[PDB]
């Protein structure tokens, strides 16, 4: 019997600023959440 | 005389003998036509062999298993995997055991260095419920791993 | 459990008769 | 409208099994002049998989380990019994039948053992076909010095073992097992003629066993059988399974392959019988005259590899001929008929010389069998063996003739 091989992995890791930009690319610049009047 | 002419790689002479039988009133059976097919196949002539098989089917005679074995061996030697598969399907339609022809085709395709088509034919046969010999299994595994083909 | 171990010749060639 | 429009076996034979969880499905036991047999009591419809025919529980068997050390399953021999000492002194390789005979005698002496009752349906000394019970007169009719010498060696070995282990000073519990030699000879004959070897798993232990299985030795031998034995380890049951997708008609005999790839001589040595359609029989040819294997196979429609010849007049005799006839092969080289006719003529001459070597013929042997009224079973067995060899040679001749006929 040859085992039905399954090679699956997941790895955590410390992230780089370039990968953060690649995630965003997209920068949040203002602290406003929603419009008080138009709710937009 | 026809089998003689087939043994000296003379398909034209076999055709002369067949026409002599036609003139003499002797109906050409599967044996004489099989000699014609073997004569065509011996000197690496695939088109002539398939023409002889077409003469088979037109003449109304049932081709012998040896004729189909020779045709599949010729196709494997030339690397014509699809032609070999068509011949195997024709063998199946004629109520014949295609295991030996399948093994011969796979081995010929391996020998001529057509490992891709040999692998495809072998996998088709194996998934079709057909069982190969131990030597063929070992040869396929070793050749595929030597070529770096782990998937096959 | 159940997840262990990953769970045409001979045609157009008939006798003319 | 309904108004306008071989014998059955002893019912107790199946009843003693039935009350002990033996089940037979779709088959009935029948008895004839030759002996017991299993036949389909109705029409067995071919299903997708193999069908269960019989089920024999493990506790009703007499099994011994095929390899050292000797352990019995189920363990019927008590600790310290001298029968274990008798068994343990046997040769591990060739003395397997002696151990089974000792176990059979011990079981026959046991009051609560099942085989005390089942042993009454075993063939007697005058009904068993084993050659160990054959005298010198019966052996003289085998017309084969090799088989005769082998049988003499077997008989000498059995009698030497009995004399060595059943002398005057043995305890009463051992002397009553076999008071005199022919009883032990019959025990060895039964063991040889009915032992079944298999690789069985019991619990977590996997091992090979020599097994005396009741109701499964009832099946007759065939080289093209419709049934096979499968061991079920979860409940420790031996299954008799009909082949998957193979229809069986009412009254068709249930047969299993006693041993594959064995010629008629070894069958006669072990089970004391031979068959005329043995596809493994060998005829020693000179090898000077040879025919074309491919043409011979194609004419008779014999396909498959040399170890799996099968047919789509043609029977196991033709397959045996193809396996034993001198043959030549050159991939795709056709045979010219002229040399084939001469080759088959030479082979037919050799076969006729072999037939002339025999003092008598096969038809006269059949007539002698039909006129036979005061002969033992081994006498008819030897006559049938030599007649079957004669018919095999004759079938070879006829097959060669028809093959040379259909070569054009
Ligand atoms: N195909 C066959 N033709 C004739 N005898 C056979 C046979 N297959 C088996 N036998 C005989 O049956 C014995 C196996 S035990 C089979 C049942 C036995 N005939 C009985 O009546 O008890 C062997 O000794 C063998 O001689």
């Amino acid at each position: 019997m040859i085992d039905r091989y399954k090679h699956q992995q997941l790895r955590i890791g410390l992230v780089s600023p370039q990968q953060i930009s690649a995630w965003a690319t997209g920068e949040v610049t203002k602290p406003y959440t929603f419009h008080y009047k138009t709710n937009k | 005389e026809l089998m003689e002419r087939a043994r000296n790689r003379d398909p034209s002479g076999v055709s002369e003998v067949i026409y002599d039988m036609i003139a003499a009133g002797l109906s050409p059976g599967p044996r004489s036509f099989h000699g014609l097919v073997v004569a065509h196949a011996l000197n690496g002539d695939e088109q002539g062999a398939m023409h002889s098989l077409r003469k088979e089917l037109g003449a109304g005679q049932r081709p012998l298993p040896e004729t189909m074995i020779a045709l599949v061996r010729l196709s494997g030697s030339k690397g014509n995997a699809q032609r070999g598969l068509e011949l195997l399907a024709a063998m199946e339609k004629l109520n014949y055991d295609i295991r030996q022809a399948w093994l011969i085709l796979v081995e010929e395709l391996v020998r001529t260095n057509h490992l891709e088509e040999a692998n495809k034919v072998f996998l088709k046969g194996a998934r079709g419920g057909m069982r190969a010999t131990d030597q063929l299994y070992d040869l396929m595994i070793e050749e595929d791993c030597k070529a770096g083909d782990h998937s096959n | 459990g159940t997840g262990f171990n990953k769970g045409d010749i001979l045609f157009y060639h008939r006798e003319f008769c | 409208f309904p108004l306008f429009q071989l014998e059955s076996a002893d019912p107790d034979f199946y009843k003693i099994g039935y009350v002990r969880r033996v089940r037979a499905y779709g088959v009935e036991f029948k008895e004839g002049p030759d002996g017991f047999g299993i036949y389909a009591s109705k029409d067995i419809e071919p299903r997708r998989r193999a069908r269960v025919i019989m089920e024999i529980p493990h506790e009703l068997m007499i099994t011994i380990r095929q390899k050292h050390p000797w352990m019995f399953f189920p363990d019927i021999v008590p600790i310290g019994h001298p029968i274990f000492d008798i068994i343990n002194s046997t040769d591990p390789e060739r003395d397997w039948d002696l151990r089974l005979a000792c176990l059979l005698l011990f079981s026959f002496d046991r009051e609560d053992h099942f085989w005390r009752l089942y042993g009454d349906f075993l063939p007697a000394a005058d009904e068993c076909s084993s050659l160990l019970l054959a005298t010198e007169e019966d052996l003289a009719e085998l017309q084969d010095p090799q088989l005769v010498s082998t049988i003499r060696q077997q008989q000498k070995r059995v009698l030497e073992f009995w004399e060595k282990n059943w002398h005057s000073g043995v305890p009463l519990k051992i002397k009553r097992l076999a008071e005199d030699a022919e009883r032990f000879i019959w025990a060895v004959s039964i063991a040889q003629t009915r032992c079944i070897s298999m690789k069985t798993r019991i619990g977590a232990l996997v091992q090979d066993l020599n097994m005396m299985i009741p109701y499964a030795d009832m099946l007759n031998h065939s080289f093209e059988p419709n049934c096979f034995l499968h061991w079920r380890p979860k409940d420790r049951i031996l299954e008799v399974m009909s082949n998957a997708g193979q229809a069986i008609k009412k009254g068709e005999e249930m047969t299993i392959n006693y041993m594959p790839g064995q010629k008629n001589n070894m069958l006669m040595e072990r089970y004391g019988f031979s068959t005329p359609v043995n596809p493994w029989d060998a005829i020693p040819f000179s090898g000077d005259s040879r025919i074309h294997l491919n043409s011979f196979l194609s004419v008779f429609n014999i396909f498959g590899l040399p170890e799996e010849y099968y047919h789509d007049f043609v029977d196991g005799a033709v397959i045996a001929a193809a396996r034993t006839l001198p043959t030549w092969s050159d991939i795709d080289l056709p045979p010219i008929p002229s040399a084939e006719r001469k080759a088959v003529k030479e082979l037919q001459d050799e076969c006729r010389k072999m037939l002339a070597e025999y003092p008598t013929t096969s038809e006269q042997d059949q007539k002698l069998l039909d006129s036979l009224s005061e002969a033992r079973t081994t006498f008819a067995t030897a006559v049938k063996y030599r007649m079957h060899r004669k018919m095999f040679i004759g079938k070879i001749i006829k097959a060669l003739d028809i093959y040379q006929e259909r070569l054009l």
